[PDB]
């Protein structure tokens, strides 16, 4: 079976300052 | 693996559950953690002059 009930909207935003993590343990 | 020399005393630092050692602005180790006790200990250089 192939239940492909998803579509690609190719939409984005310009208000996400979220991609920040801890690079090390100092 | 962290080797050195100095005096070990008790400090009031509150580390995070995923932190091991601490560094200052000039990037020198001044605090470590006990692998068997989990206690906050500070490192101070021995006397010289």
């Amino acid at each position: 079976q192939c239940v492909n009930l998803i579509t690609t909207t190719q939409s984005y935003t310009n208000s996400f300052t979220r991609g920040v993590y801890y690079p090390d343990k100092v | 693996g962290l080797t050195g020399t100095g005096v070990l005393t008790k400090s009031n630092k509150k580390f995070l559950p995923f932190q091991q050692f601490g560094r200052d602005i000039v990037d020198t180790t001044d605090a470590v953690r006990d692998p068997q006790t989990l206690e906050i200990l500070d490192i101070t250089p021995c006397s010289f002059g």
